[PDB]
């Protein structure tokens, strides 16, 4: 299950409460739904249909260019999209699309719906049969047939199409070189680096770098800007405010486009023997829903593209996102999309090496240490592991350290009272001298009657047992010790950092696996020498 | 074996979210196939 | 005055009048000319909109990102594809016919070059990512696929430089090249240097005729034509096709980070007869070359780290095997002295006692080399050697091709640390004068007839390290 898996019912909750909000005329109340909807409790399997179905067959198309859905055999028009009459310059259930464009035009899209599970003819360049004006087409497979975006391309010579693109690959190629030469182990700097490079490529006004957590919540980790625009760098935002779905979707649409957020959505009319609404979600032309669009509109940005960034984790899994925006409507070539496309490829190669090293860095300082604290023991009386050099304030990344032995109390850094401490002794054994030790985020949930006494200073406590009475304790302080970004019922950015910091009030940072295993190999060591004793 | 991208759909069975679905020559044959120019006489 | 392929066509003009300099024999013909002459402005040979494109492409400073321009012939009206590039005396210009002259299908072609790479990449993607022989073989099966070729191989270069073969794909009647190695020599240094500025090599056909370049008599010396790509190949290397059999040829770059890149091998391809593939394709697969070559260094980094952690665990298995017992125990429980490098045997000499292991010298064998060393290496803390032959060893160096290679390593004075590695032709396996690829196998089994395998610096760092810690033992002793 986890949060992916629960994250499902509350986005459909909130997409049905934006929903009632608007038929009843009144406005969408952001802070108060994301309090009422929290995770878990169920819903009726039809929200979940519902949902989605009018996520993936919304029936509404983006007004800058024309979808024709055909049939596959007969080649006679079943669906098309209410702007096409008016772009191509002329339409009808079963009338046949061939003869919407010139002779030629149609033996190529003829050859391209012949191929067999590759085609070189996708997207072709057409013309229109009326008016001779140029359409790149884009074809896919649908389960009733075969879906047609017609994108509008520039009128010119074709040798200045060909430079256009071919100026575009080469900036491409320009930067994954630059990318090459960068000194390795440094992730801050590949990504200050991809950000740049992509605002150069695309020409946006904001380009920045979004990185998903194990918590599924978001961070704005680099950020390329204009000057008189306000800094986005350093928030974080709850897991709500992207959707499992949109996510789902962006595995396989590499790119997301929308050219202008208060542009008016074109209707789809589909033939009526269809049994359900014409699928949308491998097409470019689908609109935003209103959630978005309305979110877009109030922080200021009209245009945006954004560009799924994936690493391998045999089976693929999303790290995060480069999301760009700028001031006013704007619409890019598909070229220039596809060069983007090779960019993002190569920037998950990178970002997966740069992982896999780190892990490896991090396991050899790990044993180091705990090496040299097994020798300094060995040497040294039990306490030779809180006064020395090396401690295990070391071991993992903590706020403060304890060793209690004997009924000898070690504190380190920040770390509870002498008598506090006494009590958590108390409430371990009362409810949890059942076990060799244990991790918790945050006391409170926990349940320790004393969570509120120690504040913000101690709130995740991993806690390891020597013996029935010898305990050694790492400490973590509250989340927004370490969160600092330089910025209520509106949707807008600073409504989500606010309601972000108010699920990690009384919660610290988690604890990762590959600290639990160092705390618990050092634990067994150390049990072994005093059993020895 | 380079094919072309297969777009997949999202729902709800059985209280699971399921996705579901909807050559024997090189590239260089395809290639040459597909853009032969002899239409263009006619 | 150099020679060029005669399935193109190159132009020399000056940059700043673009006043033709020089020319090759064939371009009237191929321009359909038959005009052309010194001094003539190259605009005049090529319609309005072509004129406009190169004067951009020529006031450029990376000209490199205007390439492959697209142009058109004043007389036929017949469309080229024109690479240019920059030398001391101005820009040379490789014009090459397109076989596609309907403008909507060059677009598309165009925009598949993009697609193919990138549908070509997501499948190097979704590899494990610990495995270099998977990565060579995914990416020698997406070429061969790409251009259709008859072979594609993987050919690697090691410290030596030499080359071997690691991965092929061919028809089921061809004769196997995997496991060829050959000597450095077979590629000169100027071909490895070239391979880096300029990442592809292509020959059309090593038969052809071909085709001299004239030039303005008033140079002072030949132009230089080495970075163009229409360039006519060697004698020396032509015939080394014709006899192996291959027509066709296509090689393209390796490169990773060097300490600056290195070239760490290539790719290429043979075709038993002439073949020209269109540009479309050709940069479908320069495109897969450069992830191709990112993925390896990964590979290569990953590799280095898990070998380090290898070697830190079995010094320590071996320095809680000496605290345990005495020295001798090193070299009797499953884990011992020959774990920590690769080495075809190894010995440990104590107190005049001898413990060997594995593929060994005898013990009058061992007391002679003892002797040695002390004559004439008494003053070190150790060597290490790929030949005892060259290293001058006097008391019958001829050991044998079992122990061609030995590295020593110093306890106090009489103890001693021995591996030793047998000669290079006992890793060496392949099915299989006129210059062919047997000719270079057995070329190369001449100059490793009794060498080993050299010794990495990473392996010397762990005997080094093993050595210190048990000179410290030894001095508590
Ligand atoms: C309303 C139902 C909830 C919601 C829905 C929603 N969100 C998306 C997609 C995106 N929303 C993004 C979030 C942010 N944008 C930012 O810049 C920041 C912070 C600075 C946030 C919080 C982004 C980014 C995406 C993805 C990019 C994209 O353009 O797709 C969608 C799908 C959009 C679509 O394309 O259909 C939906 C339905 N957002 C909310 O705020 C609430 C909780
Ligand atoms: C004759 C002087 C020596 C020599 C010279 C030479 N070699 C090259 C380039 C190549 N020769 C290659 C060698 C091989 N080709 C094979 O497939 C095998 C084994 C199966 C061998 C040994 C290869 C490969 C290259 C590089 C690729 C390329 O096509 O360039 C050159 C440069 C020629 C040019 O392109 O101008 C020269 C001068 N080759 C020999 O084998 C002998 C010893």
């Amino acid at each position: 299950m986890s949060k992916a898996i629960q994250q499902y019912t509350v986005d459909a909750r909130l997409h049905a409460v934006f929903e009632q909000s608007g038929e009843s005329g009144k406005s969408f109340d952001y802070s108060q739904s994301l309090k009422t909807t929290t995770y878990g409790s169920s819903v009726p399997e039809q929200q979940i249909t519902a949902y989605l179905s009018r996520i993936q067959r919304g029936g509404y198309i983006q007004p800058f260019g024309c979808m024709i859905a055909v049939d596959e055999s007969s080649f006679r028009i079943i669906g098309y999209s209410e702007n096409a009459r008016e772009m191509l310059g002329i339409l009808a259930m079963g009338t046949d699309v061939r003869s919407l464009f010139t002779s030629s035009s149609s033996i190529l899209l003829e050859r391209a719906f012949v191929a067999r599970e590759i085609t070189l003819l996708n997207p072709v360049w057409i013309h229109s049969k009326n008016t001779g004006k140029p359409f790149y087409a884009i074809l896919h497979r649908i389960d009733v047939g075969v879906v047609i975006d017609l994108e509008p391309a520039r009128t010119e010579d074709p040798a200045l199409s060909i430079a256009g693109a071919v100026q575009s690959q080469k900036l491409a190629v320009r930067a994954i070189s630059q990318l090459q030469a960068l000194p390795g182990g440094d992730i801050k700097l590949l990504c200050d680096t991809v950000v740049e490079s992509v605002r150069d490529l695309t020409g946006y006004d904001r380009v920045m770098v979004h990185k998903f957590h194990e918590d599924e919540h978001g961070e704005v980790v680099a950020e390329s800007k204009r000057d008189d625009l306000e800094p986005y760098i350093g928030l974080h935002y709850p897991a709500t405010d992207i959707p499992q779905a949109s996510r789902f979707l962006f595995k396989q649409n590499r790119v997301r486009m929308i050219v202008d957020c208060n542009a008016t959505p074109v209707l789809v009319v589909q033939d009526d023997r269809l049994t359900q609404s014409m699928c949308l979600v491998g097409s470019t032309l689908r609109a935003p829903h209103g959630c978005h669009s309305q979110y877009m509109a109030n922080m200021g940005s009209i245009a945006s593209l954004a560009m799924a960034v994936i690493i391998n984790g045999s089976s693929m899994r999303l790290w995060g996102l480069v999301v760009c925006h700028h001031t006013s409507s704007r619409c890019i070539p598909f070229p220039l999309r596809y060069a983007c496309e090779f960019l993002m490829q190569a920037f998950g190669l990178q970002l997966n090496m740069e992982l896999q090293l780190a892990l490896q860095m991090s396991e050899k300082r790990v044993l180091r240490t705990q090496t040299l604290l097994c020798d300094m023991l060995l040497r040294d009386s039990p306490a030779g592991i809180v006064t020395q050099s090396p401690s295990i304030m070391d071991l993992v990344k903590c706020d403060g350290a304890a060793f209690l032995y004997h009924g000898k109390y070690y504190p380190l850094g920040v770390a509870p009272s002498e008598v506090q401490i006494k009590d958590v002794v108390e409430w371990l054994l009362a409810n949890h001298a059942d076990s060799t030790g244990l991790s918790t985020d945050s006391l409170g949930d926990a349940g320790y009657p004393g969570a509120a006494a120690l504040g913000d200073a101690v709130c995740g406590m991993a806690v390891a047992y020597i013996t029935k009475r010898d305990f050694l304790f790492w400490f973590r302080s509250h989340t927004a010790k370490e969160i600092k970004w330089g910025g209520g019922q509106r949707m807008h950015p600073r409504s989500s950092f606010q309601a972000f910091l108010e699920v990690v009030k009384s919660r610290s940072q988690p604890w990762e696996t590959a600290e639990m295993d160092a705390i618990h190999s050092l634990q067994l060591i150390l049990r072994d020498s005093f059993k020895e004793s | 074996r380079l094919s072309d991208q297969e777009y997949m759909e999202l729902v709800f069975e059985n209280g699971q979210i399921l996705a579901k679905g909807q050559r024997t020559k090189s590239i260089m044959d395809l290639y040459e196939a597909e853009y032969n120019e002899d239409f263009m006489k006619s």
